[PDB]
């Protein structure tokens, strides 16, 4: 390879020398210890490497060695169920090697290079192959894992192996050209893997929440930002998210998280159970944690490593979730790197790039038709923390200018018990009208205006608070009173959703639907029991109020029978009651 | 011809890259550079002396080393090949076609940089657009040749209102005498940094519309380098210019979002390690800015027109944020979304408060339009200003403390808010836009009506609002 | 409160303004004395 | 309907196959003229 | 309605395309035997000549070794060296002085040159 | 050069009912008009341009949109020169740099306008000048400060603008001729902060 | 004694010695000029011509002609011992209480390596701290980063004296495993005067607590770097301790606004660009080495937990300092200037406090079990009785409702009674008996946040300040 000796050194900053030839942005191992370091600057003979860790006992003249290739993960079988650092390194391979601490020089391979896998051919010799077809199957926590050739390698088979077990690094399939392809590839993480064309967002995102599916959704494909406020029950939310999801493998990052958050993340998923299986959640999820104190480098790159890997899933044909914990940090440990370099700030300190990169980092998302036909998508749901709740901060103002959702969480609701406690104003989403033909196709050919009846019938509540505040519920006009009344009615039976409910934490689409239309049958039975003469109180006591708050918790295959009796009920009882 | 190559690469750095002995590059000039591995990508000489050159790579540096590396001269400035047959064509944002279909036939190559055109060659704009908008036709007339742009926020609709502009667009050539029917416009669509979403929008608006056979695009998406956004605007522009200039077309030119232009110039700069303006952004942005806005407008001794739509998304809602503040600066006035608006469920939530046409009187008045015009529009102003401001009073001291005239006043603003500016996607013709306005105007006493001539008010004051 | 509240912001983007000066005048003059000391020798 | 779609492709097809007629025709004279100029 | 003129559309553009690949084909393939033709000794030196005068202060030169003893004699009274090479099939390159400029001066490259200019004069002759 | 300068004690006519009643200007004054964009700089100066007692009008397009000085070229000869009663495009000279013309002229257009300014006030004549923008005209003096690698002082504007913008200003006031005859020259610049 | 001659430049701090190849990144070296006098010095910066060396102390008599430099250690590092109780430093490891220097078992380097996340395990067991405000309604847990907020002419030594002198672990209320284990106080002050440094050993002294404690001492006028370098040797030691004798340690660190501000000295030393504000743009990283080198591992019965003590600069939380320590740690413990004015001591204010691990260390099987209820209920009170106080001003006394009067009286009882403990120490047992007894001055059913066995258990009360809660 090329290498070179050290010039000087200070601080994470190294020169060498003797590196002519060296490629910009590529990995560079420094010193006996084998420290890696990204080049960032050539000129002349001399090579301008970052090192990753820290240079504390090096010496002028010790050797560099260029690797001629830059930052990249590998693609392969193994990657569920595991825990992965920044750079993509197996955290459990480094605690049963250096024990409790992280020693400096580590050297381990992302997938395990022992494992057997049960090969399954699927090529036949002399066909012709491209990249992104499938070459094969091999089983993996009830998954039918398919091994992709590279997507830049076009070639006609030669040589296929038998049906067996087999290590990864075992070559299986020759080509006729020399090249050998085997269980794993790479890829570089900040180049996006091509596909045939990305297709509009067209089905929803099923979140498993009423809230957030009916009224501020979010499609196959989109984005969502969700601020981070302390007790809102952001952590509950994101692990809702992982478990009751469409998305058939789930990616999770933390990119600069506290040493005892990423404890209790990396604690309570284990004990999860998805409801698909009922085996541990831990084998749909691929974990990627960082701490503050880890190096800067390996955050930074965080957040391109888990996309790269929800890149190649949706290559493979799966649907995916991809959450980043707080891109705030990410962003912190990018002005960071930026200062390291003499960049002048552009806005708060924060470099002017930082906007291109949560651009390019936003749109790896979609729903695409994969290189071997299949069809995939990403959906990326980003949690963004300002320092003070301020949304004047230029990462909040960067993301939400692109994102087609936003999801403002709330303190104050949580603590009013009320969850989840995310806000019905400054909360907005892109994907409604996009979604409206696909609704009426699917759920109903009216539930949109169901949805704008329950929209209108909430900002008529909030139209009026300060009344209350100033007067009082008790003493009010009887239709101000029954507007206020239904609003708490909705937002007490349908806005609300038990996370550890058996049978309240999941909702479908046509579940919210009798909701919705129960309560809109309600409100013009009320309305119209007023017009010809009742009182707000005699309304309070009607069984079907006492049935409506009993429309959750029943089962969703039972639900039909149920909201046809509510239906009846309700038709029948203001009849016979005034 | 042959080609020079120049090997004598000395210092690469960030998105620059030094060429030792490269005399003879004309400054400006556009050159290819070739790695170890056979990718070309393409550069632009920002700086050259005796000693060396300055390369500025229109993408990113990955794989490039100081041994094998090689760069060649292409030309001396960055020329566009041009053709009628662009119509209905696509393009990646830097010439290249991504539709699948073979590579045009140029008829001319011209630069992308394009000249100053003579103020003695321009004739005035004269000519009335009607647009369907009443909020935009009545009180902010917009004129062929002048420079509209858009602002907008994060959430407000500005795509939906260009789109529904792009399709609404007419000339009305009867009211002006003219007598002539005209072919539509012809559409230039140029896009910086947009999202799948946006751009999926876009493309299914015009073929839904059926405008796709009379329009070029020029994509480079949120993903694609945002060096080689500089040059979007401006390809787009010399295609405009062309066909206006050449071929007698009527040209309208949207531009998605100079945000991103301004924030990849930005950028630039802070890599050039220039002066920087307000907020970090370069000093010479003015002129920039003005190099791209500048080449909208009319020509005497010709046929064709040239209109752009600009569209930019004010950071943080701030009208004092330099990148709205520079472009107020030289575009003829500037349509503002309010959120509030918004909020309230008013479509289009444009706010005439703080919108202007600086071309209005131009296209507007006796033998043109009706000749109540303008008066009509300033009349609404004052009162739309007066309704505002009892408004904001009537917040403190309740509704009861009013007098019966300012209720009146209150009453006008209201009406204004719920019928003119909220009129969804229909169309509305001019005449039926000044018959609303004047249903409005109904509501005040004659002595409040100093802006309107006697003439104009015993002619036209008297009818009801409940037509609509 | 909002005069209070736009006051504050304009304090704030006046600082920030003078704090970005302030570095950009002293990374040249860093830049040109090291040219001096460096290229000149 | 698909008859109308099906007569324009149709049409489509006639129009390109007259075009590679009459450019068949001059073929030969356009590579002549192309080795002309490249040739110095 | 406009889907329909649009079918016509792609398909006029790429028959144009197929025909224009045609010439640009058989142009390459004429080409390509011009080395064969008993001319092309007579046009190595002019393609030297060019090469040369472009680079003033060129150091030497390099062409195939089939051509090197027609342009043998060019090379003395100029007062350049000639290179042996395995590559640069008809076309002739001149370094520069100081080894980091060339020139490369090939019937093939200026054919790609010269085929942006040319294609609205041949889509002209084929459709005039 | 001039023989000597002389105190203001003649108003100039402006035409406007408040800036020639609340704020007045002399014949030898000079009167900024800062304002943002929007508020009327330039409908203002082109309204003293066509209602002004000045015996000769001289309007400076420095860095601003070239369709303004189109409609001034083109609706003024079919006006009426206030005093003479000729066209009113006879009595005005104007010097135009619009914004996508070089960044470098928009600094000696000043220059220019002012010394045409300062010949007719040597002939006799009572003249009025008008500078579309002198912030483009401080705008490239940074571009060219940056070009120099000179330090900046506020803004990036180099230390030695306000003597540079009291040098432009100076040459206005009421003086006495060369010749013995009577002058004078007004200045009412636009600043676009 | 490989030693260096051939200093080429010295301005200020800095000195470039040639041929010095050999010298490691890091290193720390030694200076002397013709005097025999010895100044410290660490190697900043290697290149082939020269290396750069900061001085510790001033340069007053060095030159270019006879000074000398030599080698001492490649990295920083201490030797750590068992026996470092009882024992004070300078914040080098240099001893001043005058005994004889202790036997170094090992030396470990002072800039430790991260911790596995994967080891980590999640706190559980809280920490008896003696005083009310933060055993009860601000419970600190074994593991965590609990800053101290502290103003500038309020009293946070007196405050860090007394948890050093009264902190100690409760192995009783485990129920299981009833046996103890070895407690110490790990103690670093960065940049504090004669004055405060004669008070630290004097309270130290006169009680006895130096028999757990270890000391790192630095003061205002000592070189700078020592105090850069002192946080680093007292987490060393703790961790050391904790992690293999099995103790359980608690660290606390004295302003850290002064390690910031050396922080920035020494940024704008190395001719580095400053960050926003003046600080260094790599300031959150280098606070994160800091405060992330505490917690508890599977496997290990040690511990190590943080109180970092910090003067917010200008009362503004917004500052950097404040802002990055909020981000890295788990709540904070606010300071009143009100109540240090009205003589109220400690003047701990709870309602800008939070404590983020408080519900997972405390309840059932860990202390009383009624510990969170009786939290969020004083909580709630005491803030519906601050706006009544104010409300009072202007309304009128007679005028309120009759459960406002008890408000008021509940919240100034409250002020004189809770917070305001004095020096004395307090059990968890008697806190939360104080508590209840200052909590059945309201009217039962007014109690929202508690259950109605607990409140039926520990109801009907006279106040145990006076009695002292036998
Ligand atoms: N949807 C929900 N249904 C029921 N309980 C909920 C729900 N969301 C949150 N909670 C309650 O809140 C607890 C955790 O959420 P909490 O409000 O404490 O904030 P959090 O997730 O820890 O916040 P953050 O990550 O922002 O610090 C849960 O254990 C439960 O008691
Ligand atoms: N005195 C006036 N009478 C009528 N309209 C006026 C007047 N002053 C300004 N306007 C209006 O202002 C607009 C033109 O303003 P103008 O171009 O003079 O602004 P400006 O301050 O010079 O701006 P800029 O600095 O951006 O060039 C038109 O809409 C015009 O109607
Ligand atoms: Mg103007």
């Amino acid at each position: 390879m090329i290498q070179g000796v050290i010039q000087k050194i200070a601080g994470p900053a190294v020169i060498a020398k003797g590196m002519l030839g060296a490629r910009m942005y590529d990995i560079c191992k420094v010193g006996e210890e084998g420290l890696v370091g990204e080049i960032i600057r050539l000129d002349g003979d001399t090579a301008f490497v970052q090192v990753y860790e820290d240079t504390s006992g090096l010496k002028v003249g010790e050797p560099v060695v260029s690797t001629g290739l830059p930052l990249a993960v590998e693609l392969g079988p193994g990657m569920l169920n595991g825990i992965y650092d920044g750079i993509q390194r197996p955290l459990e391979r480094i605690r049963e090697k250096t024990g409790i601490y992280i020693t400096r020089g580590v050297v381990v391979h992302a997938l395990d290079r022992e494992k057997k896998w049960a090969w399954t051919p699927m090529v036949k010799p002399g066909d012709e192959v491209r990249g992104g077809m499938v070459l094969g199957t091999v089983p993996e926590f009830g998954f039918t894992h398919k091994i992709l050739v590279p997507p830049d390698v076009r070639g006609r088979v030669k040589e296929v192996k038998p049906a067996g077990e087999y290590t990864v690094e075992e070559p299986v399939v020759v080509l006729e050209d020399g090249t050998e392809l085997k269980m794993y590839h790479t890829w570089p993480v900040r180049r996006a893997r091509p596909v045939q064309r990305k297709l509009d967002p067209n089905t929803p995102f099923l979140t498993g929440m009423r809230i957030l599916d009916v009224l501020f959704p979010v499609a196959m494909g989109g984005t969502a930002a969700i601020p981070g406020p302390f007790g809102a029950g952001k952590s509950v939310t994101q692990q809702s998210l992982a478990k009751w999801s469409n998305a058939d493998v789930v990616v999770y990052v933390g990119c600069g998280e506290r040493g005892n958050e990423m404890t209790d993340v990396l604690v309570e998923f284990p004990e999860l159970t998805d409801p698909k299986t009922g085996g541990p959640l831990m084998h749909r999820t691929v974990l990627i944690a960082n701490t503050s104190n880890m190096p800067v480098a390996a955050r930074e790159a965080s957040i391109y490593v888990g996309v790269t890997i929800a890149e190649y899933f949706r290559d493979q044909g799966f649907s995916v979730a991809l959450m980043a914990d707080s891109t705030s940090r990410w962003a912190e440990a990018l002005r960071e790197i930026s200062s390291r370099l003499e960049e002048m700030p552009a806005e708060e300190g924060y470099p002017p790039y930082l906007a291109a990169r949560l651009a390019a980092f936003y749109e790896r998302a979609g729903k695409v038709i994969t290189l071997g036909g299949e069809e995939g998508a990403v959906t990326i749901v980003g949690a963004v923390s300002p320092p003070g709740g301020d949304m004047s901060e230029p990462v909040t103002q960067s993301t939400l200018r692109i994102v087609g959702a936003f999801w403002r969480l709330d303190a104050s609701l949580a603590f009013r018990r009320h969850f989840p406690a995310i806000n019905w104003n400054g909360s907005y989403s892109l994907f409604t009208s996009a979604l409206d033909p696909w609704y009426r196709e699917n759920v109903a050919e009216d539930y949109p205006e169901l949805r704008d009846a329950i929209s209108e019938l909430l900002q008529r509540e909030a139209g009026l608070q300060e009344i209350v505040q100033l007067v009082g519920p008790d003493a009010l006009q009887d239709a101000e009173r029954l507007v206020i009344e239904v609003g708490r009615i909705i937002r007490e039976d349908f806005l609300q959703q038990n996370a550890y409910h058996e049978v309240d934490a999941y909702c479908s689409m046509k579940k919210a639907y009798g909701i919705m239309k129960m309560i809109l049958a309600f409100y013009k039975e009320a309305e119209a029991a007023i017009k010809r003469g009742v009182s707000i109180d005699e309304i309070l006591q009607l069984p079907v109020l006492e049935r409506i708050g009993r429309a959750r918790y029943v089962s969703e295959e039972e639900f039909p029978a149920y909201f046809e009796e509510a239906m009846k009920e309700i038709q029948g009882a203001f009849k016979a009651l005034a | 011809l042959l080609k020079k190559e120049y090997t004598g690469i000395t210092y690469i750095s960030g998105p620059l890259l030094f060429v030792e002995n490269a005399k003879d590059l004309a400054y400006g000039a556009i050159v290819d550079i070739k790695d170890g591995t056979g990718r070309v990508r393409g550069g632009q000489v920002i700086e050259v002396s005796e000693e060396y050159a300055v390369i500025q790579v229109f993408e990113e540096t990955t794989g490039l080393d100081l041994a094998t590396t090689s760069v060649s001269l292409v030309e001396d400035v960055a020329r566009l090949g041009v053709s009628k047959e662009m119509l209905g064509r696509r393009f990646n944002g830097i010439g290249k076609p991504i539709d699948g279909l073979p590579p045009i036939t140029p008829e001319k190559r011209l630069p992308i940089t394009g000249l100053p055109l003579n103020p003695v060659a321009r004739r005035k704009p004269e000519q009335f657009i009607q647009t369907g908008i009443s909020t935009i036709d009545v009180m902010n007339t917009l004129v062929r040749g002048q420079k509209l742009p858009i602002f907008s926020g994060s959430g407000l609709p500005a795509n939906e209102i260009a789109a529904q502009i792009a399709r609404q667009a007419t000339v009305r050539p009867d009211l002006s005498g003219e007598g002539e029917k005209e072919e539509p416009f012809a559409v230039v669509f140029a896009a910086m940094g947009i999202t799948q979403r946006e751009l999926s929008y876009f493309i299914q608006e015009f073929e839904r519309t059926g405008a796709l056979s009379r329009s070029v695009l020029f994509l480079n998406k949120a993903d694609d380098p945002t060096i080689e956004r500089i040059l979007t605007p401006r390809m787009a522009l010399t295609v405009a210019e062309y066909l206006a200039f050449e071929h007698d077309y009527h040209v309208l030119v949207i531009l998605t979002d100079m945000t991103n232009y301004c924030e990849a110039l930005r950028e630039i700069g802070a890599a050039r390690e220039e002066i920087p303006g307000r907020r970090g952004y370069p000093g010479y942005m003015y002129t920039d800015l003005a190099t791209i806005y500048e080449r909208a407008g009319v020509v005497e001794g010709k046929k064709g027109s040239v209109t752009q739509i600009p569209i930019l998304s004010m950071p943080d809602d701030d009208r004092t944020h330099p990148i709205p503040d520079l472009t107020g600066y030289i575009t003829e006035g500037q349509i503002q979304l309010s959120r509030e608006l918004h909020r309230k469920g008013i479509y289009p939530p444009i706010d005439p408060l703080p919108s202007l046409s600086r071309l209005m009187n131009n296209g507007v008045g006796k033998g043109k339009t009706r000749e109540d015009h303008k008066q009509v529009s300033d009349q609404l102003y004052s009162a739309y200003a007066n309704g505002v401001d009892i408004r904001k009073l009537v917040a403190i001291i309740g509704e009861d403390a009013l007098t019966e005239n300012d209720r009146r006043y209150l009453q006008f603003a209201d009406a204004f808010e719920r019928f003119f500016i909220n009129q969804g996607q229909q169309n509305r013709s001019i005449e039926e836009s000044l018959q609303i306005a004047w249903a409005l105007l109904s509501m005040l006493p004659q002595g409040e009506l100093k802006r309107i001539s006697k003439d104009h008010i015993g002619k036209y004051y008297g009818q009801k609002l409940e037509e609509i | 409160i909002p005069g209070i509240r736009a006051q504050i912001r304009f304090i704030q983007q006046v600082l920030e303004q003078r704090e970005r000066e302030d570095t950009f005048r002293l990374k040249r003059i860093k830049g040109k004395i090291e040219a001096r000391e460096a290229e000149e020798e | 309907t698909e008859a109308l779609l099906a007569r324009y492709r149709e049409r489509a097809e006639a129009e390109a196959k007259a075009v590679r007629e009459k450019a068949m025709a001059r073929l030969d004279e356009a590579v002549a003229l192309v080795l002309k100029e490249v040739l110095p | 309605e406009s889907a329909g003129e649009l079918l016509v559309a792609t398909a006029r553009t790429q028959a144009r395309g197929e025909v224009l690949e045609e010439v640009r084909r058989r142009v390459r393939e004429a080409l390509e035997a011009l080395p064969q033709k008993p001319e092309w000794p007579e046009v190595v030196r002019k393609l030297a000549l060019e090469a040369l005068e472009a680079l003033p202060g060129a150091k030497a030169l390099v062409a195939n070794p089939e051509d090197l003893p027609h342009l043998e004699a060019l090379a003395r009274e100029r007062g350049v060296e000639l290179q042996a090479e395995p590559a640069l099939r008809l076309g002739v390159r001149a370094v520069g002085a100081e080894g980091k400029t060339q020139v490369e001066n090939s019937l093939l490259a200026r054919l790609d040159r010269a085929w942006d200019a040319l294609s609205s004069k041949v889509a002209q002759a084929l459709w005039g």
